[PDB]
This record gives C-alpha cells, sequence and structure tokens, in this order.
C-alpha cells in the first residue's frame, strides 16, 4: 500500500548505506583484488 | 505447566488402579479386530502408491537388461 | 505367594536385594545354559 | 556386466551357524602351500590362529617355521630369526612392484580381507578359483592372462592355482580342486573375520535376552498405561 | 456433488471420533480469537469433544457407527464467529495501508 | 533446587499429549543414538590413528587385536545407519502430522540434519578404504562447482591439490568435534519445542488431555529404546556387513578406482537428484534444495487443519512422496544407463512438484470440500 | 580321485534346459565360425549358460563335498 | 447432581487376600 511504500522509500536509503558498509567489509575481508 | 494448561468444565473422568485391572484385557480378543479395522481404513491410502513402486522397480530392472542384451542384427 | 510380597516385593530395600542377588546368579545360569545351546547347535565345529 | 556367483550352502551361512574349524585349518594349509607365494595375508599373524584351529604350542611350531628379519641390530640389518607367535604372516614380494613384476603386471591382492572386499566374496572366491573355464570365440586376452567367467572383465592375471591334488591335506581328506577351493574360501572368510564365531554366540545371547525382556517391558508399559487406557470420560453439562 | 461431499466426509474420518468440522481447524490467531468469543456451552462441548477424540486416538479406537457425526448434522458453529474475526482483521489491515 | 527445577520441567512434569503414537518415540531414539555414537566413537578414538599410512592398519588392529573392538566398530557403523533410519522417520513424522508449523523447532531440525550428514560423510571418509577415498574426492570435487569461490575452497578442505593425508587428519578433527555441536543444537531443539509443547496425531489442541511424562512416555521411550537396540544388535551381531560396502575393505588406491561407486544408502536420494540434473551446478543446487525444501515447508501450509489424519488427498500425495523417495534411493544405486536415468529425472521432477505445487493445491481443494474455503 | 564337482556338473549339465542353452551357445559359436570376420562374440551366451549350470551345481556341490 | 449416575462398569477390565498377590 501507500504507507508501506513511504516506509520503504524512507528506509531503502538507509539500507543502501548498510549494504555499502558490507561491500567494503566483504571486499576488504575477502581481499578480492578485482575490487 | 499443569494447572494452567486449559479450561474444561463438567467433564468427569473415571479410572482404575493398574493392579486392579487385567494387564491385557481381551488383548487378542479385540486387538485383532481393531488392527484389522485400522488397516482397512488406511490401506487404500498407503499401499496403492508403493504398489506402483514395485512395478516401476521391476520394469526398470528388466528394461536395463534388455538394453545390455546383444542386438541380434548387430554384427550380423 | 503372599510370602513373596511380604519378603521380596514389599520393602524397596528387599525388592532390591532380590534383584541384585538373582542377577548375580542369573549370569552363571544364563551363560551356562546359553553356551550349552550354542555349542550343540554347532557341536561338530568348535575346537573341542 | 559380470557373472554373479550363485549362493552356496555354506556351513556358516545360517543365522547362528559358526565356521567349521577343520575347514579353516585345511584352508590355512592351502594358503601356506599355494597362495602365500603371491598373496599377502598382511593382517593375520600366527598368534591369531591360537584358539581357532591351532593350539598355543602348536602355533609356535608354525611360527618357528619361518625366517623373519630383525632390522635393528648393533651393526647389522637382517638375521631373519625363527618367526614367533607375534610375527605376522610372511608377505611374499616384500615390495609391491616386485610382485607386479613376478605376476606380469598383476598385483595379487592381499587376501586378508578379500572375502569382505569382494562383493559376495565367499562365493566369488570359490567361483573364481573354480571358474577357470575355456575362453569363448572372439576373445583376445593379452599376453599372460587366463579366462574366468567371474573375474571383472574375465581377464585375471592370476593363473589357475588349484589343480586337483595340488597339495595334500594333512588330514588326508581327498585334495580335490573343489575340496581345496571350499577350504580356502572358509579360511579366507575366517581371515576376514576372525570373530565370526564369537559374535554369533553374542547374537544368540542377545536374542534370548531380548525374547525375555521385550514382553516384560511391554507388560510394564501396559500396566502404567492401562490406567489411562481404561479412563472413562463423561460430559455432564449442568 | 452433494453425495460426493458426503463420501469425502466419510473418507476424512473426523466424524468417527465424534468431532465437528470446526473442531478440526488449526488454531491460528484468528481461530483463537473466534474460539474466545464463543458462548460458554459451545466452548465446553468443543473442549469435551476434543478431549474425547484425543482419548479415542490414545486407545486407537473410534466411536460406534451410531455415535458418529452425521455429515448433515455437523454444525459450523465457529464459522459465524470466525468470519467476523477475519473481517475485523482485514479491516484493520487495509486501514494500516491508508 | 535449581537443577531439579529444570529436570522436572523437561522430563518428569512436562505436560505431554496423551494420544501420541510410537512415531513420537523416534526423536528420543535419535538422542540415544547420538550418545551411543559418541560413546562408540570415543572408544574408536583410543586406537584410531589419522595417518594415511596407518589408518587402515589401525582399523584392522581395532577389529582384530583390541578386545571386542570389532563389536564397537560395527556398533558405530550400524549405529550411524540406525541414526539415519530414525532421522528419516522423524522427518517423515514432522511432514505428515503438520509439525513444521513449529517453525523455529523445524529450522533447528534442518540445521541438525545438515550437521549429521556432514558428520557421517567425514566419518565414512575416516577408515581410508578404497571407497572412502574415491567417495571423498567425488563428493568434494562437487564443491568445485562454484566458479570463482569453489575451486580454491575445495583444495582448502582438501588442504592440498588432492585429498591426501592433509584431508584425513582434518576430517578426523571435524568428525570428532561436530557431534558435540549436534548435542548443543539438540538442546536448542528441545528448548524451542517446550515453549510450544509436542503435537498430537489428530493435529488438534491437546490442552484438555495432557498427562505426565515420567510414568507414561518414559516407559514408552524405554520400550522403544529396547526395540531399537534389538534391531541394531541384530544388525551388528548377525548381519554386520549388510548395510556397508565390500570395496571399503580394500586399502585406498589413488591409482585405481572402485568400478562401482555409490554413496551409502542414506545419501542416495540426494545422489539421484544430483545425477539427474545435467548441469553440475544445477545438480549441486537441487541437491541442497532437496534437503532445504523441508525448511521451506512451513511456508507452504495452506490448510486450516494441522495434521493429515483428516486429509485423505494430501495423505495420498504424502505416500506418493514417500514412494518416489524410495525410488530415488533405488536409482542412486543403479548405474548410469537407460532407463535408470529417465526415472531419476522424473522422480526428481515429481518430488519437487509434489512438495512445491501439489500439496498446497490439494489443501485448498480439501478446504473447499469441507465448505471452509 | 574324481573331483565331486565333475559329477555334480555332469548331472546338471545333462539337463535339457542346459543342453539347449549350450546348443544356443553352439549356434552362437558357429555363427562366429562362419561370421568369423566380425566383432560379435559369444561371451553373453557363455555366461547365461553357466549361470544356469552353476546355479544348479551350486545347489548340489556342497552335499558331495566333504 | 453428582449422584445421578454410578461409576461405569469395568468388568471387562477388573480382575477376578488377592491384593498381596496382585
Ligand atoms: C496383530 C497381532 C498383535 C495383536 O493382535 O495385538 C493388538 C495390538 C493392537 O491393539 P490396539 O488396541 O489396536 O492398539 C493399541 C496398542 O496396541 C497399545 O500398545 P502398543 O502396541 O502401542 O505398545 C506400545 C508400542 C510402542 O512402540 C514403540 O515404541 C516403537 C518405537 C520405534 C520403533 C523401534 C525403533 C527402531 C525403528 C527402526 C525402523 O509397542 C509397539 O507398537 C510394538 C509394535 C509391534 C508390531 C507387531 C510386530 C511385533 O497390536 C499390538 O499391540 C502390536 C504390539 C504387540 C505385537
Ligand atoms: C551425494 O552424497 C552426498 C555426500 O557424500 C556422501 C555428502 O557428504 C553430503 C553433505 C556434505 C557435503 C555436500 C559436503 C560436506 C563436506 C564436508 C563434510 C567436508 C568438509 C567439512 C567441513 C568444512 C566442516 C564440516 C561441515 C560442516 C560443519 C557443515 C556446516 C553446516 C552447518 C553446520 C549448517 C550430501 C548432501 C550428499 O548428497
Ligand atoms: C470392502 C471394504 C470393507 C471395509 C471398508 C472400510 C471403510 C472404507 C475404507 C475405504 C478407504 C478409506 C477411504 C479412502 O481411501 O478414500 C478414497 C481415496 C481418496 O480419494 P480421492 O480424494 O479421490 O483421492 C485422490 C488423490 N489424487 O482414494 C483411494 O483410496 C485410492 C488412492 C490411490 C492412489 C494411487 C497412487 C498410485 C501412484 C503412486
Ligand atoms: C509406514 C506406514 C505406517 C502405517 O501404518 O500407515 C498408516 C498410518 C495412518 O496414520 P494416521 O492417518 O495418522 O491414523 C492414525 C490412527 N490411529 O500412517 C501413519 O502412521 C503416519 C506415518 C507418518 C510418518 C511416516 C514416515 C514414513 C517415512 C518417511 C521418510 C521420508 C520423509 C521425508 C524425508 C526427506
Ligand atoms: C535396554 C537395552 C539394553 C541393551 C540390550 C539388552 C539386551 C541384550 C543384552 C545382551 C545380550 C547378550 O547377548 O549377552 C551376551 C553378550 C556378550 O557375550 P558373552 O561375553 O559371551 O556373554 O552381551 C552382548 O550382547 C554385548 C553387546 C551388548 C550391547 C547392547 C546394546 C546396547 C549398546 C549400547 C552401547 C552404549
Ligand atoms: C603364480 C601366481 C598366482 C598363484 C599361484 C595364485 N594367485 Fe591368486 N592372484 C594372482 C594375481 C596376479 C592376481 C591379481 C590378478 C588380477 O586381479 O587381474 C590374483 C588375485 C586373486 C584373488 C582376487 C581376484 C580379484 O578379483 O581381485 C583371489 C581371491 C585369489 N587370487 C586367490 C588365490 C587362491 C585361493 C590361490 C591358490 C590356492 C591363488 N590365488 C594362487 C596370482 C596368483
Ligand atoms: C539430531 C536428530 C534429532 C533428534 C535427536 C530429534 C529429537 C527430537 C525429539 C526428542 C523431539 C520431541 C518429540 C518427541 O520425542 O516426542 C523432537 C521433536 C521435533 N523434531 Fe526432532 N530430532 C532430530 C532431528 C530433527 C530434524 C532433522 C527435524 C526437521 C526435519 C526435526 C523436527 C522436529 C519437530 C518439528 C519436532 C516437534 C514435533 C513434536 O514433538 O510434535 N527434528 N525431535
Ligand atoms: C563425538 C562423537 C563421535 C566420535 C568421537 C566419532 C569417532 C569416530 C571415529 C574415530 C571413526 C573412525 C573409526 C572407524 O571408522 O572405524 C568414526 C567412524 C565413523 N563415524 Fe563416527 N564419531 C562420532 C559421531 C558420529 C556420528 C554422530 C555419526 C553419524 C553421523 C558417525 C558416523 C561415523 C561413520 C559412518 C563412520 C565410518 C564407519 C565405517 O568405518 O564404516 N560418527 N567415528
Ligand atoms: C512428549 O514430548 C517430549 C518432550 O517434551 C521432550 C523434552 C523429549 C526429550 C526427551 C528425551 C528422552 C530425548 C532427549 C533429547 C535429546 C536431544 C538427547 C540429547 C543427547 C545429548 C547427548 C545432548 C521427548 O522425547 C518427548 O517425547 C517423547
Amino acid at each position: 500500500g501507500p504507507r508501506y511504500r513511504e516506509l520503504a522509500r524512507n528506509w531503502i536509503p538507509t539500507a543502501g548505506m548498510w549494504g555499502t558498509v558490507g561491500a567494503v567489509g566483504l571486499v576488504w575481508a575477502t581481499d578480492w583484488r578485482l575490487i | 505447566e499443569f494447572g494452567n494448561l486449559a479450561r474444561i468444565r463438567h467433564v468427569i473422568s473415571y479410572s482404575l488402579s493398574p493392579f486392579e485391572q487385567r494387564a491385557f484385557p481381551s488383548y487378542f480378543s479385540k486387538g485383532i479386530p481393531n488392527v484389522l479395522r485400522r488397516t482397512r481404513e488406511r490401506i487404500l491410502r498407503v499401499a496403492p502408491p508403493f504398489v506402483v513402486v514395485y512395478l516401476i522397480y521391476t520394469w526398470g530392472n528388466q528394461e536395463f537388461e534388455q538394453s545390455k542384451r546383444k542386438n541380434p542384427a548387430m554384427y550380423e | 505367594p503372599s510370602r513373596l510380597y511380604s519378603l521380596l516385593f514389599r520393602r524397596t530395600s528387599t525388592f532390591a536385594l532380590t534383584i541384585a542377588v538373582g542377577a548375580l546368579f542369573f549370569e552363571r545360569a544364563f551363560d551356562q545354559g546359553a553356551d550349552a545351546i550354542y555349542e550343540h547347535i554347532n557341536e561338530g565345529k568348535l575346537w573341542k | 556386466l559380470e557373472l554373479h556367483p550363485p549362493s552356496y550352502p555354506w556351513s556358516h551361512r545360517g543365522l547362528l551357524s559358526s565356521l567349521d574349524h577343520t575347514s579353516i585349518r585345511r584352508g590355512f594349509q592351502v594358503y601356506k602351500q599355494v597362495c602365500s607365494s603371491c598373496h599377502s595375508m598382511d593382517y593375520v599373524a600366527y598368534r591369531h590362529l591360537v584358539g581357532v584351529c591351532y593350539t598355543e604350542e602348536e602355533a609356535k611350531a608354525l611360527a618357528e617355521e619361518v625366517e623373519v628379519q630383525d632390522g635393528p641390530n648393533d651393526d647389522g640389518e637382517m638375521f631373519m630369526r625363527p618367526g614367533k607367535l607375534s610375527d605376522y604372516f610372511p608377505k611374499p614380494y616384500p615390495n609391491p612392484e616386485a610382485a607386479r613384476a613376478a605376476n606380469n603386471g598383476a598385483l595379487p591382492p592381499d587376501l586378508s580381507y578379500i572375502v569382505r572386499a569382494r562383493h559376495g566374496g565367499e562365493d566369488y572366491v570359490f567361483s573364481l578359483l573354480t571358474g577357470y573355464c575355456e575362453p569363448p570365440t572372439g576373445v583376445s586376452l593379452r599376453e599372460g592372462l587366463y579366462f574366468n567367467p567371474y573375474f571383472p572383465g574375465q581377464a585375471i592375471g592370476m593363473a589357475p592355482p588349484i589343480y586337483t591334488e595340488v597339495l595334500e591335506y594333512d588330514d588326508g581328506t581327498p585334495a580335490t580342486m573343489s575340496q581345496v577351493a571350499k577350504d580356502v574360501a572358509t579360511f579366507l572368510r575366517w581371515a576376514s573375520e576372525p570373530e565370526h564365531d564369537h559374535r554369533k554366540r553374542m547374537g544368540l545371547k542377545m536374542l534370548l535376552m531380548m525374547g525375555l525382556l521385550l514382553p516384560l517391558t511391554y507388560a510394564m508399559k501396559r500396566h502404567k498405561w492401562s490406567v489411562l487406557k481404561s479412563r472413562k470420560l463423561a460430559y455432564r453439562p449442568p | 456433488l452433494d453425495g460426493f461431499r458426503k463420501w469425502y466426509y466419510n473418507a476424512a474420518g473426523f466424524n468417527k471420533l465424534g468431532l465437528m468440522r470446526d473442531d478440526t481447524l488449526h488454531e491460528t490467531e484468528d481461530v483463537k480469537e473466534a474460539i474466545r468469543r464463543l458462548p460458554e456451552d459451545l466452548y465446553n462441548d468443543r473442549m469435551f469433544r476434543i478431549k474425547r477424540a484425543l482419548d479415542l486416538t490414545m486407545r486407537h479406537q473410534i466411536l460406534p457407527k451410531d455415535q458418529w457425526t452425521k455429515y448433515e448434522e455437523d454444525k459450523f458453529y465457529l464459522e459465524p464467529y470466525l468470519k467476523e474475526v477475519i473481517r475485523e482483521r482485514k479491516e484493520r489491515e487495509e486501514w494500516a495501508k491508508k | 533446587h535449581p537443577l531439579f527445577k529444570i529436570i522436572n520441567h523437561s522430563f518428569i512434569d512436562l505436560p505431554a499429549p496423551s494420544n501420541i503414537s510410537s512415531w513420537w518415540n523416534f526423536g528420543s531414539l535419535l538422542g540415544v543414538c547420538l550418545m551411543v555414537q559418541i560413546i562408540t566413537g570415543l572408544f574408536l578414538a583410543m586406537h584410531y590413528t589419522s595417518d594415511t599410512m596407518t589408518a587402515f592398519s589401525s582399523v584392522t588392529h581395532i577389529c582384530r587385536d583390541v578386545n571386542y573392538g570389532w563389536l564397537i566398530r560395527y556398533m558405530h557403523a550400524n549405529g550411524a545407519s540406525m541414526f539415519f533410519i530414525c532421522l528419516f522417520l522423524h522427518v517423515g513424522r514432522g511432514l505428515y502430522y503438520g509439525s513444521y508449523t513449529f517453525m523455529e523447532t523445524w529450522n533447528i531440525g534442518v540445521l541438525l540434519l545438515f550437521a549429521v550428514m556432514a558428520t557421517a560423510f567425514m566419518g565414512y571418509v575416516l577408515p581410508w578404504g578404497q571407497m572412502s577415498f574415491w567417495g571423498a574426492t567425488v563428493i568434494t570435487n562437487l564443491l568445485s562447482a562454484i566458479p570463482y569461490i569453489g575451486t580454491t575452497l575445495v583444495e582448502w578442505i582438501w588442504g592440498g591439490f588432492s585429498v591426501d593425508k592433509a584431508t584425513l587428519t582434518r576430517f578426523f578433527a571435524f568428525h570428532f568435534i561436530l557431534p558435540f555441536i549436534i548435542a548443543a543444537l539438540a538442546i536448542v531443539h528441545l528448548l524451542f519445542l517446550h515453549e510450544t509443547g509436542s503435537n498430537n496425531p489428530t493435529g488438534l489442541n491437546s490442552d484438555a488431555d495432557k498427562i505426565p511424562f515420567h510414568p507414561y512416555y518414559t516407559i514408552k521411550d524405554i520400550l522403544g529404546i529396547l526395540i531399537m537396540f534389538l534391531i541394531l544388535m541384530t544388525l551388528v551381531l548377525f548381519f554386520p556387513d549388510m548395510l556397508g560396502d565390500p570395496d571399503n575393505y580394500m586399502p585406498a588406491n589413488p591409482l585405481n578406482t572402485p568400478p562401482h561407486i555409490k554413496p551409502e544408502w542414506y545419501f542416495l536420494f540426494a545422489y539421484a537428484i544430483l545425477r539427474s540434473i545435467p548441469n553440475k551446478l544445477g545438480g549441486v543446487l537441487a541437491l541442497i534444495l532437496s534437503i532445504l525444501i523441508l525448511a521451506l515447508m512451513p511456508f507452504l501450509h495452506t490448510s486450516k487443519q494441522r495434521s493429515l489424519m483428516f486429509r485423505p488427498i494430501t495423505q495420498i500425495l504424502y505416500w506418493i512422496l514417500v514412494a518416489n523417495l524410495l525410488i530415488l534411493t533405488w536409482i542412486g544405486g543403479q548405474p548410469v544407463e537407460h532407463p535408470f536415468i529417465i526415472i531419476g529425472q522424473l522422480a526428481s521432477i515429481s518430488y519437487f512438484s509434489i512438495i512445491l505445487i501439489l500439496m498446497p493445491i490439494s489443501g485448498i481443494i480439501e478446504d473447499k470440500m469441507l465448505k471452509l474455503y | 580321485l574324481v573331483d565331486p564337482l565333475t559329477t555334480v556338473r555332469e548331472h546338471c549339465e545333462q539337463l535339457e534346459k542346459c543342453v539347449k542353452a549350450r546348443e544356443r551357445l553352439e549356434l552362437c559359436d558357429n555363427r562366429v565360425s562362419s561370421r568369423s570376420q566380425t566383432e560379435e562374440d559369444c561371451t553373453e551366451e557363455l555366461f547365461d549358460f553357466l549361470h544356469a549350470r552353476d546355479h544348479c551345481v551350486a545347489h548340489k556341490l556342497f552335499k558331495n563335498l566333504k | 447432581s453428582h449422584t445421578d449416575v454410578k461409576v461405569p462398569d469395568f468388568s471387562d477390565y477388573r480382575r477376578a487376600e488377592s491384593s498381596e498377590a496382585r
């Protein structure tokens, strides 16, 4: 519905940030040179 | 725990002491009828499937052998 | 027999004593009897 | 695609049927005089025999009948001594390759667990040793081969080792090829399971104890569960 | 379809334990709310029927054939009360989306 | 007393349903089997050496020179087989009676199932026979499926270019350590269940009829333990080599490979699926899903009745599922050739279609027949 | 000395079931004789014949054996 | 009330001085 849409739009930016952290974390940990 | 499990009302429940009652009352007297009663109640819903299994099994085995069997026309 | 209940089954302590003592001897009897069977079943084949 | 050895009526085939120990003694003689030249019963030591078909001192005799080297000596490597009851059976071809060479590329497989390692071993063994029949038309076995319908591929490097009267049984039982194959199959079986007899005795005691204990535990359960199984419920709305 | 529904009702087998159809419903949140809204006599009959069915399953027995629950007789008592629970449940949900 | 409080709560004064059948014994049997395995495993560990030169020699020394060492070894092997028999019947009870709606208990269960399968695989590698070595290589190279992460990972477990001593020793360490993690996960399994209590075969709320556990389901568990011990011993003391494989009695030869290689019986259903999918990766995934489809099971329940006691069409579909599970167990055994392959392909298609598609549609139809939908 | 197997074999061997089996093998043997320039062999025929023979012999070799 | 009915018969269950033995 509309409300949950507002919620998603409001948290997805935060979620993307979290994924970003994971990207750095995973890559740094995996030492994947491709990155 | 016990005491707070459920709410029932007016359900009286009689029972007897173990040593006061026969250990195997009519064990084979009604046991057989009941076991037979039971099987006929699920046999049609259990066996049919496995019957077909025996069948596929057999057909499968035989078919394989035939595949291994030398083709008469082969080499002739 | 009501002597049993009074002598063997009645007091847990007595109930026990009979079990332990019986078990102590049961092994002797069971092993002996069992061996007799096993051997006979294959009487011919065994060292002696 | 392989011939599947038939079922033979072994004296140990039954559920509580032990091994015939005279047949194990004869099969050990068959292994010692014929099979020990190429195959190695690595996991069977003279001591093992004591209690099965040879007595302590008797086994000592057999033990004393082999030369086994003792590597570590003050300044030497080997003055093979009278093998003892603690010595394991002497493996021919100390190195595997040695046999490979001797057997034309084949490596006799250590027959300690052959019966256990071969599907339907006891039968297979008997069949293989007695399956040395005539090669059929079209077959072209490579150099140094023989024809046995059972062996995988029907091309076993092993030449047929049991010719009727190959060895004489000390017991005097006619040494017919078969009598010899059956004895060595019993022995190899024993080898692959020295505890066959002891176990079956444990299984007999287990069956007697379970036949005593299952109805009694069932009776205790049905005592403690009769109370409920007789419970009569009645609904009495006011 | 009516006769085949009676045949399936006999094949389901909860009538042989004396149960109703609404006794056999899995108690989710909506079902427990509908059970809580039942009157006292209907709730007591439901609990006695469930207890008797559990006792019969314990002894691996069924009721005699004259005591079974006739398909025609079964009453869908919880159904009316349940619909409401679902209706109310849905209403709250849509309102959430608002 | 703090402890007795806990004791009384999980085994004595625990309110259990009065009408649970003998199938509810099986999980307790699994716990007993776990202890039995651990005990027998400990008495294998006092003489086993995890060296590729001496592993087969140590196993033969256990069977031939240790007093009753053959008894403990074959008890360990047939107890692993009994563990998987009781595990399969426990999972079948959970599938049939709708016990997967206890979702946390079900998920801890499927984690336990994965751990038990890994433990049994590495344990079968441990005697270092011909069959163990080729089985390890094969099952490990399976991991070589993953394109970027897989290859290295394989040699990582192999600890080298190919399975060799490096593997055997780390497989001994894992196989030692995982049953204690299984015991801890089983404690979590028991906790996540007592919060909700056990289910009954009718699938109804059994709160009106609950009895104690000490005198009613304890002597029942003791009787089930006695029957399970009868079957194990009579599968060790009389038919000791029935469930095993003969080629495992040969030493591990890297130069030769057993002509007919097969996983043990319990791992076959999966084996069939893997072989069925043409793509290697597909096989691995399907294989995993084979086990994982169960976890997915609590989200596929579309019926208003918990159990299958009053649901005949889904009963028929369940027994067809048991039927083609037995078919997949048979196919795995059969070699690669017509028509075993096609059956395998169908049987896998039918397995996934019955679990994924046919049972919720049948539950919808059954709800429609009772004028509920 | 006569290996008991030979006796038992003779018996089961004489049986027609087996006799014709052998004959089928014979036709096969002959086929390969005339059809000498081919790759067809008689191994399969050989096995089936033996399976029968042995099964029977096996049914009756241990009795004679001592 | 509580006296309308009597304890149901357990004769097919009930067994047939004896307690000590039982
Ligand atoms: C002079 C050589 C030689 C003698 C004598 C010999 N063998 Fe062998 N045997 C072999 C060779 C070589 C192999 C392995 C060849 C192969 O598998 O292709 C073998 C393999 C076997 C196998 C296992 C075959 C398989 O499929 O793995 C058995 C069983 C066996 N022998 C039993 C015997 C018995 C019993 C005797 C005597 C009573 C005997 N052998 C005497 C050379 C011999
Ligand atoms: C390590 C092997 C396992 C053991 C020892 C085990 C043991 C048990 C035990 C003792 C119970 C209590 C039920 C009873 O005994 O009456 C139980 C319940 C349950 N188990 Fe398991 N289990 C095992 C594996 C699994 C697996 C793999 C699953 C999932 C497929 C699973 C799912 C369940 C569920 C859903 C219940 C609740 C069912 C009920 O009690 O009504 N278990 N388990
Ligand atoms: C801490 C608990 C356990 C210990 C210490 C242990 C220890 C061992 C050891 C040392 C071996 C090698 C000896 C041999 O194979 O004969 C072994 C083999 C084995 N173990 Fe375990 N084990 C344990 C639990 C388990 C469990 C839970 C399973 C089942 C999943 C299992 C299944 C096996 C199997 C299948 C084998 C190979 C049997 C064979 O050789 O045929 N073990 N175990």
